[PDB]
């Protein structure tokens, strides 16, 4: 499976994901965005089955861009995600199940808090100071349960991201060709460009 | 592939003087490995609790469903809802999927607003309700709890001393079952008020 | 045929209007006058009872005011029957709001949604509309407290005062008149009394036929506290505003 | 072939009257009287048996109909109208509320349960209301004891008392005169007895009355022993002996 | 009365019509003129064609339903589209099915069956044109006649339209004379349009107004257009 | 599970074991397998615990039904006919297999229904895990013509039958008897041969043995 | 008011039911046709109007066969006859299939009843414009039936219906007055085509061609064939004798 | 189970055995394996005891209705019903079944109903697992037009044979008597016809 | 508006006129017909009359089996009465298969009831223009005799009779019971109850009867029937005794 | 499920 991890801060969220897509023996892209923005400040990622995956996220999109619409609003995170959570407790018994993991991470404008959560394709959903996927957490969760600080800054959350990546270089079978990352804050949302090395 | 099985999780309550307990341990995992641990297992509607063990997804869903069900109740009667009552609502809730069941194992405990005599019940996924004046346990650990209760338990406890009880069936039982644990919350209650302390416990 | 037996009910008149819903609001002036009253800290629904006697149960009856979530209440006038039907709906979308979002529900998304289930009958379906007024009261995080109306049209607006039923112009001219924008609580209610009391087709106002709620966020709390006023409460405030 | 007939048969006359609501009220007025008193530990509701000829056997028609052993319930106006609803009634008793609670609905709720029934006649396509006013009156652990009465459209309200039927205002009358709030079971019976008698043109009996109340607990009645959180029904309609022994205390 | 009575095919009148069925009727009375005789080996259509305006195509009337069965339509247009579709329809099943070529006066009974379920239900409307139909089967030549009531003759021949009254005495005539006409295709159809020109008024008959449709013992049922029947005049 | 049914001179008796279990697990050591379809109708449940409590009521209450409507005492070949044709319906996958007995005005009657909707009528049967050793006893002691107290002795010793030599089932005895002109008695309990001896210790924890982290309380009351 | 005649089901305030009454008179309007029971079967008969010398004779069959015993002839609305046959048909199969045994004719009659009888329930439809007899031979006698419209039929000795119905009927009652004893099929195909010739005069303007059929344990060996070559011409020339 | 029907000159015999079993266990050992369908129609059930049980019950039903709308009806039509029933749901069902009844036109008829879903009318038939062992015994003694007597002993024999053999059979014998006289209940106990 | 004469709906007196208007169509045929109980049977009695000449008589009737147990006459048009007919018997078989035992006749007329009703408060249906008199003898509660109507009331009786002469004949049993103060006769073979009857019909409807004019059922434990013409001939005969 |  793909490389999913978050991690939130003090004043902010965190989201990396794998930027590579294979396919039975080949790798056919280095450069995939495996996220897409629900709202202004709300971000989900997503890992899973193939074509599951896209389809799904983007379906949530949809339906929350379009409440956001109807009522001139955007809703909590503790709300996107429990509507997430809805939508995949509901295929789980369906014909054919979504088969996706999505971790979702926002700022909530009217608590003035960040928040992530995490949720899993059965909609097992489960808020956190940080969590992953699939393997990952496997390499990733020691890491953080040894490293983490609830007060840490922005910076300090980079280099513990950076740290975990490292490890999962070091010691994970499949090359998942780096990460890409993404921050929500109040400002909204934005991508770091170097991440490559820094 | 045990739905019952993959995240984790035990509750066991208990009758006492004029009082219940109720509690359950904090662990969601995904079979091996630990993931959250904070899942509280203990919901409660109005003056009823009910905790349920299990699949996480089903665990959830159900609590959101006893709350829409209890709160609408509550609209039309204009009172809340009763244990011995609420019991049969779950049980009707649950056999209404009797071919394709929510994999969980709830048990219900509180006291009638009315006549007072505590009540606690459990059920197996699909509505048998499981009618115990001495005690109810689910879970992973199972075994493991009705070993613990069986033995310690002895009728009409007092509050400060039930929750001992209730704490070290809970606790003991837990550190002899993998899936289970990584914390635990235990909430002692009586006709007027309740109590919700947490435990000390291994953290492996 | 059958046609010979259709009453065509969502036809439109050479006016432009929907007969139907024109003769339903007709319906509805007849009945209770009931009022809405917005402050800056709280809300106040009132009513007068239709067909009474001195032999009518009041202690266990609710004929115009019903509790739709712990924060949302309404105030009816029309056909009771008809309300109900809708009230129940109504009761349920909030529920299947909370169980998918983990919220309270917005007032506005409420009122619109019932909204919308009349303006159905109006546009399709070839049945009779509900004969029911309704002025909602509730609160929220996101526009705190709010008073809405919704008509047999299904138009929905929302007002810092209103009445619905009996005698409209008279009591809305009465509003426009003693209300004002920094109002109180305490003060609010003794306003709706006296319009009452100055609608009233009847003798004099008493206690018997009223029905009176109101919604406060006491400072002392947190939740906000829904409160339909039990029999004797009624009666008690009626006095110290000098209607004895 | 096929009900085609899916647009309302009541709409909104100018005025802002519903017709068929109306004009059922009116076929409620031309049925028998029927009436119902409410007490301090126990209610009581009954009617007249209006046998269309004196060859018919009277016990066969029971107009007062029990809905749940705590809850009975009785008409005025078209007979048939009433029998079907009872059928619903009790249908729908079960379906909504023993069949997921484990134990028999309140009062209000049924009886809100019946509107619901009513209203639809009054909105749903291809009918006519109901012609059918009916009192409910039944018990439960939590509100106690209860009366209510349902008209065609739909409305539903709790009454200390009334009547209805061919002489309801006189009777009406005749109970806001009698009626308080003190009442013994016994002395209920005393007014309906009287209230009724005023109604009844003819012969006055037993054999052409039916009685029927809601009140204590009847194990003799249960029929099987053994469960005590189930002490027994508290609907009982009178035989014809139950009613002349009070008759004759005028 | 009439809008007493006329409202719908489902309501009779008091003397016991059948007043939308009886109004049908009449638009195969206000429709273009056509056609039907037959041999013991043949059959014929003539069907006239009638234009808006002499810048049109002159409507098609005739159908072939298979290579051995085809129409001749009076009236609605659309009607015929719809009946005959059936009609190829019932013929296609029983080929597929049953390896059979369909018997005309089961063709018949089909149509028939079929323009009544439309006479006796509401929101219906009764099919708006008149047909004749020709066909070679295993028991010979045939022709019918099919009325929107339900009706269905199988004649001799007949022609239906505005006029019709003309040709139908003609061929009551010269009857004895074509039941004659074996082996000698050419000769039927000139025939046909004889009797054709008894219920002319306007103008004379031409190229462009002109469609005839042939079937018969060696003869697949073929629709013959314009260019080809300058040969009859 | 053992449940049995044993027809006497002038009515019928059911009884049955209180033991419920998950596997090798006792779920709950004291269940109530008799169940009342009406008044004077009781039927007996093996198998899966909820489906026999769920085929139980739900025919209890259209059999209610039934009768209000008809202004009649209910029949037992009728609860036969409406839990067959149900249990028929669902391919056997309700695990209840049942035996229901009681009175009405056409006589005293005795039958059994197996999951997959067969029945069968006869004056003594049993089923469940302990099915055969009850039906043993059955076979040693029955004899026509049995009086109530008779019968009762009979089938309460063919429970302990099961209880005794079957793992499936266990603690106490309950009984039900319906009589042609008397009310029906449930005797729950009847037999209580199960009694944990008094347990040698006391484990009342001294208390405060128990760490504690955070504590506080929760509103209720709105 | 009125309007008692402008929809199917409605009943006047005499309690009849005016649709199905226009619709006998649709079937008056009509040819005739007649059966006559015998011995040990039945015999249809029918008169077909030519309208003009280019039907083409004996072609434009109109009696029909259900199964293999059942024969069926009625009076007015072609069509509609050709309907109810259909019907008459599936159901018989219908029958067949869960029985084996070919339907009784009782059995068969009924089925005809309640289809026809459900076409005067609902305004939705008209009655049928037909009046049908028919029958045939079964495991105990022969049975020969008619119904009318509003869907009541019973078992005729002898029936007639359409123009010629009274003449029938007259000539009918002659028949069972003189030959208690029963006929025997031979005879009955004969006074058969008298029956008709005679009836004809009643629309004596146009020329006509006859058609019969019948079903006998002795003749057809219960199955229902048509009158075809010797046998026909024989009835035809038997009739142009008596009539003089 | 052992069944079979015989047909005779005053009408017809079903007899059959009296156990069901779930496995090699005896569930019922007084079963009653002969079943009304009509006053003067019966059958034998063979195979599962619901499947056969449902599909009488159903039969029952669609002959009362016929005969209230057309009297009494004939044994032929007794077995297209059952035909129709197991040809139309084969796959869901496991019955073998033979139908016996007595009418004033045709005498005594026997119809079975093999798994298939075949009808087959024949002189005489038998079925149940039992019947394997007296393919023989029956087709040598049989012979048309026997006498009551003469029939219920070959009934009595050809079973008790079956029952010797086939563990999936005991218990006792039952008949049935169909009869313009009536009907008869016959049954016959071990002691007796074990030692023949 | 003014269509409210034409379908269920209510009429501004709170009456339903097509209700009404069909309790006139149940005496379009002018027969009438009674019942009567015994001490174990019951009995019916209608008149057969036979206009036309044409008719195979052994096929008029108004009188069906319904059941083994159940029998019913009917006072209406005769394909109205048919329709009933299969439906009584179709609901009788459905009963016996789902519930168990035979469907008792007080059953079957509130069922039935209860489908007239519906054709009262749906406009899609009209009510049937006939009168159902049910009779049997209930295992349980004796010889009974239940009857509905087109309003779709239904009620048991002591005894009745219907058709245009029905007051006559209700007066003249009114008081026959009035004097003997019991309700049902006192005669114990169905044979004497089958005379009572066809005698008081007389006594009121003061005309004299033959075997082709009448047509009788009756009822006993686990049974019922029609008498053949013969069967009655023995019981006009019978009474020529008396009188 | 329980046994039961
Ligand atoms: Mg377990
Ligand atoms: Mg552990
Ligand atoms: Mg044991
Ligand atoms: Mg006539
Ligand atoms: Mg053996
Ligand atoms: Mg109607
Ligand atoms: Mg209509």
């Amino acid at each position: 499976m793909d490389i999913i991890l978050g991690i939130r801060v003090q004043d902010s969220v965190i989201l990396a994901s794998s930027k590579a897509v294979t396919r039975g023996i080949s790798v056919l892209k280095d450069s995939d965005d495996k996220t897409r923005q629900l709202s202004p400040h709300t971000l989900m990622s997503f890992a899973g089955e193939a074509g599951d995956t896209v389809q799904f996220a983007e379906y949530i999109q949809a339906n929350i861009q379009l409440y956001s619409i109807r009522e001139d609003y955007e809703l909590s995170p503790q709300a996107v995600s429990s509507f997430v959570r809805q939508e995949l407790a509901k295929s789980i018994r369906s014909r054919r199940p979504y088969q996706v993991n999505v971790l979702i991470g926002g700022y909530d404008k009217k608590k003035n808090k960040p928040e992530l959560y995490q949720i899993d394709y059965l909609g097992t959903k489960v808020e956190l100071p940080y969590g992953a996927h699939g393997y990952s957490g496997f390499y990733t969760f020691s890491l953080l349960d040894h490293h983490y600080r609830p007060d840490m800054t922005t910076e300090e959350g980079l280099d513990l991201l950076k740290l975990c990546v490292q490890e999962l270089e070091k010691r994970m079978p499949m090359d998942f060709k780096g990460v890409i990352v993404k921050i929500v804050d109040k400002d909204g949302i934005r991508q770091v460009d170097d991440f490559q090395a820094q | 592939s045990d739905p019952s099985s993959i995240n984790g999780g035990i509750v066991v309550a208990m009758t006492g003087k004029d009082c219940v307990a109720i509690a359950c341990d904090l662990r969601l995992g995904s079979q091996s490995l630990g993931v959250s641990n904070k899942f509280e297992k203990i919901f409660h509607y109005g003056h009823v609790f009910l905790g349920i063990t299990g699949l996480a997804t089903d665990v959830t869903t159900l609590n959101e469903m006893f709350r829409y069900k209890t709160n609408l109740y509550k609209l039309k009667e204009e009172r809340a809802i009763e244990p011995e009552t609420f019991t049969q609502l779950v049980s009707s809730s649950l056999y209404e999927r009797r071919f394709g069941p929510y994999f969980v194992g709830p048990v219900v405990a509180g006291i009638n607003s009315k006549s007072g005599k505590p009540f606690i019940a459990g059920f197996d996924l699909i509505g048998c309700i499981d009618e115990a004046k001495d005690f109810i346990v689910s879970g992973t650990a199972s075994d493991q709890l009705f070993g613990m209760c069986e033995s310690l338990y002895e009728p009409n406890l007092e509050p400060e001393d039930l929750f001992e009880t209730i704490s070290q069936a809970l606790l003991n039982a837990a550190d002899r079952d993998a899936l289970s644990g990584w914390g635990a919350v235990v909430y002692i209650i009586k006709k007027d008020e309740v109590v919700k302390r947490y435990l000390k416990m291994r953290q492996d | 045929g059958s046609r010979r037996y259709d009453s065509r009910t969502t036809i439109f008149s050479p006016e432009g209007r929907l007969y139907q819903v024109e003769y339903a609001l007709e319906s509805i002036s007849h009945a209770g006058t009931a009022i809405g009253i917005m402050a800056s800290d709280g809300i106040v629904l009132a009513a007068e009872r239709k067909v009474t006697s001195t032999l009518l149960e009041q202690d266990t009856s609710t004929e115009k005011l019903y509790k739709l979530n712990d924060k949302i209440a309404v105030a009816v006038a029309g056909l009771t029957a008809d309300a109900e039907i809708l009230i129940n709906t109504a009761r349920i979308h909030a529920q299947n709001y909370l169980k998918t979002y983990n919220e309270d529900i917005p007032v506005e998304i409420l009122v619109r949604r019932l909204s919308d289930i009349k303006q159905g009958y109006t546009q399709h379906g070839g049945l009779r509309p509900f004969g029911v007024s309704f002025i909602y009261a509730g609160y929220d995080d996101r526009y705190g407290y709010q008073l809405y109306t919704s008509n047999p049209s299904g138009n929905y607006t929302g007002w810092k005062a209103i009445s619905v039923g009996a005698n409209t112009s008279a009591a809305q001219t009465l509003l426009q008149m003693d209300y004002k924008d920094d109002m109180k609580v305490d003060d609010a209610i003794e306003l709706a009394l006296k319009t009452l009391s100055k609608t009233t087709d009847s003798s004099a106002l008493t206690y018997d036929r009223l029905e009176f709620a109101t919604i406060r966020k006491g400072a002392n709390d947190g939740e906000v506290y829904q409160k339909i006023f039990k029999p004797q409460e009624i009666k008690d405030i009626l006095v110290k505003t000098g209607i004895t | 072939m096929t009900d085609r007939y899916s647009f309302s048969l009541t709409t909104f006359s100018p005025s802002g009257k519903l017709g068929q609501i109306d004009y059922a009220l009116t076929a409620v007025k031309q049925g028998v009287t029927s009436l119902g008193i409410k007490a301090t530990n126990g209610v009581v509701i009954a009617t007249e048996k209006k046998s269309s000829s004196p060859l018919a056997m009277s016990e066969t028609l029971s107009k007062v109909s029990l809905l749940t052993p705590d809850i009975g319930a009785v008409y005025s106006g078209m007979g048939p109208d009433y029998r079907v609803l009872v059928d619903k009634s009790r249908k729908v008793a079960h379906t909504s509320y023993k069949r997921i609670y484990g134990e028999y609905p309140p009062t209000k709720l049924l009886v809100s349960e019946v509107a619901k029934i009513m209203q639809e006649a009054t909105q749903s396509g291809g009918v006519r209301p109901f012609g059918v006013s009916l009192l409910i009156a039944g018990h439960d652990e939590f509100n106690g004891f209860s009366l209510y009465q349902v008209d065609p459209s739909g409305s539903y309200f709790p009454w200390k008392a009334t009547a209805i039927g061919k002489g309801s205002v006189a009777a009406k009358t005749f109970l806001e005169k009698r009626w308080n709030d003190e009442l013994e079971l016994e002395d209920a019976i005393h007014i309906a007895l009287l209230t009724l008698k005023e109604s009844v043109e003819g012969e006055f009996n037993g054999d052409t009355i039916e009685l029927a109340i809601i009140g204590d607990e009847n194990p003799d009645l249960l029929g099987y022993t053994g469960i005590p959180t189930d002490k027994g029904p508290r609907f009982r309609k009178l035989t014809s002996q139950e009613i002349n022994d009070r008759l004759e205390a005028l | 009365f009439r809008n007493n009575y006329d409202g719908d095919t489902v309501t009779f009148s008091p003397t016991g019509r059948l007043f939308q069925v009886e109004y049908a009727l009449e638009a195969i009375k206000q429709g273009s003129v056509t056609v039907g005789l037959r041999s013991n080996t043949h059959a014929v259509l003539v069907a006239l064609k009638r234009n808006a305006d002499e810048l049109s195509s002159y409507q098609k009337k005739i159908i072939k339903c298979d290579e051995h069965m085809g129409l001749s339509l009076a009236g609605l247009a659309p009607d015929a589209r719809v009946l005959s579709n059936y009609l190829r329809q019932q013929c296609n099943y029983s080929s597929l099915v049953f390896n059979r070529k369909l018997a005309v006066e089961r063709a018949g009974h089909l149509l028939c069956d079929k323009a009544q379920k439309n006479t006796q239900s509401y929101g219906g409307r009764p099919y708006g044109v008149g047909l004749l139909i020709i066909g070679y089967d295993k028991s010979g030549a045939h022709l019918l006649e099919f009325q929107p009531s339900g009706n269905v003759t199988e004649l001799y021949g007949t022609a239906i339209g505005a006029r019709s009254q003309g040709a139908k005495t003609y061929l009551e005539r010269t009857l004895d004379t074509f039941i004659k006409i074996d082996g000698n295709p050419d000769e039927l159809i000139k025939a046909g349009v004889e009797a054709i020109s008894q219920s002319l008024r306007d103008e004379s008959l031409t190229v462009d107004n002109l469609s005839i449709a042939i079937v018969g013992k060696d003869t697949p049922f073929t629709i013959y257009d314009g260019e080809a029947v300058a040969k009859y005049i | 599970t053992t449940i049995v049914g044993v027809k006497f001179n002038n009515g019928v008796v059911i009884a049955a074991d209180t033991r419920s279990t998950q596997g090798p697990i006792v779920a709950d050591k004291n269940c109530a397998k008799l169940h009342r379809i009406s008044p004077k109708i009781w039927c007996a449940g093996a198998g899966t615990a909820a489906d026999t409590e769920a085929v139980t009521q739900l025919i209890g209450s259209n059999i209610e039904l039934h009768s209000l409507y008809t202004s009649r005492e209910p029949r037992v070949v009728s609860a036969l006919q409406m839990l067959k044709q149900h249990l028929f319906k669902y391919q056997g996958h309700i695990g209840a297999y049942l035996i229901v007995a009681g009175v009405d005005p056409t006589g005293s009657h005795l039958f059994s229904i197996h999951a997959h909707g067969s029945t069968d009528v006869g004056y003594y049967l049993s089923l469940g895990s302990g099915s055969l050793a009850a039906m043993a006893v059955l076979e040693s002691h029955w004899k026509q013509d049995l009086t109530k107290e008779e019968a009762i002795k009979l089938a309460s010793d063919a429970i302990q039958a099961g209880i005794w030599n079957d793992l499936g089932s266990g603690s106490n005895v309950d009984v039900c008897v319906m009589e042609i002109g008397k009310d029906a008695e449930y005797l729950r309990n009847y037999l209580t041969p199960n009694v944990r001896e008094e347990k040698q210790k006391s484990y009342k924890f001294p208390r405060g043995t128990t760490a504690v982290l955070k504590e506080s309380i929760v509103n209720i009351c709105d | 008011g009125t309007g008692y005649d402008l929809s199917n089901s409605v009943f006047s305030p005499d309690g009849r039911n005016f649709q199905v009454e226009y619709a006998v008179k649709a079937v008056e309007n009509g040819t005739t046709s007649i059966g006559i029971k015998c011995n040990d079967g039945v015999v249809f008969a029918v008169e077909k109007l030519i309208t003009s010398k280019l039907l083409v004779p004996q072609k434009n069959v109109k009696i029909q066969v259900v199964d293999r015993h059942i024969g069926c002839v009625y009076s007015g609305l072609i069509p509609d006859g050709r309907h109810l046959v259909n019907r008459g048909r599936e159901e018989a199969a219908s029958f067949k299939k869960l029985y084996k045994t070919p339907i009784p004719i009782p059995a068969f009659a009924d089925r005809l009843g309640q289809y026809v009888q459900a076409h005067t329930l609902y305004n939705s439809v008209r009655p049928f414009g037909v009046s049908t007899i028919f029958g045939g031979v079964d495991k105990n006698g022969a049975h020969l039936y008619m119904l009318e419209p509003s869907g009541s039929y019973w078992g005729y000795k002898g029936a007639a219906t359409g123009k010629g119905r009274q003449s029938a009927k007259a000539e009918l009652e002659k028949l069972v007055d003189h030959h208690p004893e029963g006929l025997s099929a031979r005879e009955a195909v004969k006074q058969a085509a008298k029956i008709i010739y005679l009836a004809h005069e009643d629309n004596k303007e146009k020329d006509f061609e006859l058609e019969i059929s019948w079903c006998s344990l002795s003749e057809t060996n219960g199955l229902h064939k048509f009158v075809k070559g010797d046998l026909l011409q024989e009835a035809i020339d038997f009739a142009q004798k008596e009539i003089n | 189970t052992s069944i079979m029907a015989v047909t005779f000159k005053d009408g017809v015999i079903l007899g059959a055995d009296s156990r069901t079993t779930t496995g090699a266990y005896i569930a019922n050992r007084v079963t009653d394996k002969l079943t009304r369908v009509h006053d003067k129609i019966w059958c034998c059930r063979s195979g599962s005891a619901a499947d056969t049980q449902a599909i009488a019950d159903i039969v029952q039903y669609h002959l009362e209705l016929y005969t209230s709308q057309y009297g009494t009806p004939s044994t032929e039509t007794a077995a297209s019903v059952f035909k129709e029933l197991c040809y139309e749901n084969k796959d869901n069902l496991t019955a073998g079944i033979i139908v016996a009844g007595y009418d004033d036109k045709n005498k005594g008829e026997v119809y079975t109903i093999p798994l298939g879903g075949s009808v087959h009318k024949l002189p005489y038939a038998i079925a149940g697992s039992g019947s394997t062992f007296i393919y023989g015994y029956c087709d040598k003694n049989f012979r048309e037009n026997m006498s009551k007597e003469e029939t219920v002993d070959f009934i009595k024999h050809s079973l008790s044979q079956a029952i010797k053999w086939d563990g999936s059979s005991g218990g006792v014998i039952r008949m049935v008597v169909l009869t313009a006289a009536g009907v008869e209940r016959l049954i016959f106990y071990p002691d007796e016809y074990e030692q023949l | 508006a003014g269509y409210d004469r034409h379908i269920t709906i209510f009429s501004p007196e709170g009456r339903l006129y097509q209700v009404e208007y069909a309790f006139k169509a149940t005496n379009q045929t002018n027969i009438n017909s009674l019942a009567v109980r015994g001490k174990d049977c019951t009995v019916v009695i209608s008149q057969k009359k036979v206009p036309d000449k044409l008719l195979d008589p052994t096929t008029v009737s108004y009188i069906f089996c319904i059941s083994r147990t159940i029998g019913m006459v009917v006072n209406g048009p005769i394909p109205d009465a048919r329709n009933a007919a299969l439906r009584a018997k179709a609901e009788a078989a459905e009963f016996r298969y789902k519930y168990g035992y035979d469907m008792p006749c007080d059953v079957l007329a509130k069922r039935m009831a209860n489908l007239s009703q519906i054709y009262t408060q749906r406009a899609y249906m009209r009510p049937l223009g006939v009168i159902l008199t049910f009779v049997s003898v209930d295992e349980e509660l004796g010889p009974s005799i239940y009857k509905t109507d087109p309003a779709g009331y239904y009620v048991g009786y002591k005894a009745t009779a219907t058709g245009p002469k029905q007051q006559e004949i209700t007066t003249n049993l009114e008081n026959h019971f009035k004097k003997s103060k019991i309700d049902h006769i006192n005669e114990e073979s169905w044979e004497k109850v089958v005379e009572f009857a066809i005698t008081h019909m007389i006594d009121a409807l003061g005309t004299e009867f033959s075997k082709n004019d009448l047509e009788v059922g009756v009822a006993t434990k686990d049974k019922f029937f029609t008498l053949s013409a013969e069967n009655i001939e023995e019981r006009l005969v019978a009474i020529a005794e008396q009188d | 499920y329980n046994w039961x």
